[PDB]
């Protein structure tokens, strides 16, 4: 068991992307998404500080 | 006056720590290349000195230890004694003495 | 005068004389021994010697002169405040007029010109 | 809109005294405790008087 899970585990490491490569860039570009959809939405005090994230439901 | 007492030029950082006194850290201190990576830089350099450096090594090292006299007299004498009659001034521009 | 909030503490030591006293900043923490309410701003804490002036002006607004201000708390402010503007316009007039007894003066162990080298 | 009162500004022009009520407004953050308020506040509210350290009365007396 412990050589079975280490193998798979270097396998996962040298390979993987084959399978989990999508999810990660699905994953990037979202993270970007909703990152700018922030700014465009939420309060930012004389410093860039959003300090009313309660303001509504839309801004939590 | 404090028997232990030092005047420092540069920034120095003290430990915050009971029952120790030292300079923990240094305002700054950037890390240059690791001692293997400066290994293989001067192996670079010495590489070519060794390969396409030492033709006419002979005469330069003689201007070389003609200009480490004390007196300027001296050196003359040695460069035309020992260098076959080298001029000073044409000396001093070779080994990039001259401004 | 210091012309800022802050001073390093370097430059009020002494190069050739032993240093046995310090210039440090407001003790902030003997502004939480008032017991009363009253309001501070943050703005006014770092200039020297004058939190514990206005420490002072506090006491005795809650309290007189009289039987009420006698508390160590309001005692050791006037103390501070009389003894910071003592020690401040010592050290001023001292920096004023021996400029080179303090460390990071650059006459207190003056660097030669290169025409006394000889060279 | 501005109040006038005792305490005059410093500025020789109207523009320059426009000019420094103008970048002093946009600096404001209005801070409500009413519910239904673009600005509202139930903790963190400023306050709108600048207080001032005085001797009382009993302090001169
Ligand atoms: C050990 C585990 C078991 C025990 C668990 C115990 C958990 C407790 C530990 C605390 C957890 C850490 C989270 C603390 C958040 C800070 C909250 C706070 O201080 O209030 C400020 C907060 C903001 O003040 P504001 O009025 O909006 O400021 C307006 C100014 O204009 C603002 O502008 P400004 O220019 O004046 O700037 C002021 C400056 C001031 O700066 C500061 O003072 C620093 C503040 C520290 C926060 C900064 C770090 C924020 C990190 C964000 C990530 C936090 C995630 C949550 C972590 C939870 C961990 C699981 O900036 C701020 O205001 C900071 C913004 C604060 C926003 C806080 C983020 C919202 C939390 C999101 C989740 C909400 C969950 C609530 C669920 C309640 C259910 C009852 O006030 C409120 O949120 C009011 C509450 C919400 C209103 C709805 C009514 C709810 C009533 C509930 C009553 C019951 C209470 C709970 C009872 C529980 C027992 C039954």
């Amino acid at each position: 068991g412990f050589g079975c899970f280490s193998i798979i585990n270097y396998l996962y490491g040298r390979y993987g992307y084959i399978i989990n490569e999508s999810s990660q860039k699905r994953a990037a570009q979202d993270l970007l998404d909703n990152d700018m959809a922030a700014d465009k939405i939420l309060f930012k005090n004389r410093v860039g500080a959003p300090t009313r994230p309660l303001r509504s439901l839309d801004d939590m | 006056m404090q028997n232990t007492t030092n005047i420092v030029h540069v920034p120095v950082h003290m430990g915050h720590t009971h029952y120790f006194d030292y300079i923990d850290s240094f305002p700054k201190l950037k890390e240059g290349p690791t001692l293997e990576e400066n290994h293989i830089t001067n192996q670079k350099i010495l590489r070519e000195q060794l390969i396409s450096g030492q033709q006419g090594l002979e005469q330069n090292l003689c201007l070389r230890n003609c200009f480490k006299l004390s007196q300027k007299r001296y050196i003359e004498f040695c460069l035309d004694r020992k260098c076959g009659g080298a001029d000073f001034q044409r000396a001093a521009t070779i080994l990039g003495y001259t401004k | 005068t210091i012309f800022a909030e802050t001073w390093e503490a370097s430059e009020y030591q002494y190069r050739n004389k032993a240093n046995l006293k310090t210039l440090p900043v407001n003790h902030l923490g003997k502004l939480a021994e008032l017991k009363f309410d009253f309001v501070e701003y943050k703005a006014h804490q770092l200039i020297a010697c004058h939190l514990y002036e206005r420490m002072t002006i506090h006491c005795m607004n809650q309290y007189g002169l009289f039987k009420d201000f006698y508390r160590p708390e309001c005692l050791d402010a006037q103390y501070y405040f009389k003894t910071c503007v003592e020690l401040n316009a010592a050290y001023g007039i001292q920096k004023k007029f021996f400029p080179e007894h303090f460390v990071g003066s650059p006459y207190a162990r003056p660097v030669p010109q290169f025409q006394q080298l000889g060279l | 809109p501005v109040k006038e009162g005792q305490a005059k500004l410093w500025f020789s022009t109207k523009e320059e005294a426009d000019a420094y009520d103008d970048k002093m407004i946009s600096n404001i953050e209005l801070k409500s405790q009413d519910y239904e308020d673009e600005n509202f506040s139930p903790v963190f509210n400023r306050k709108t008087q600048e207080y001032f350290l005085e001797p009382s009365e009993k302090f001169k007396s």
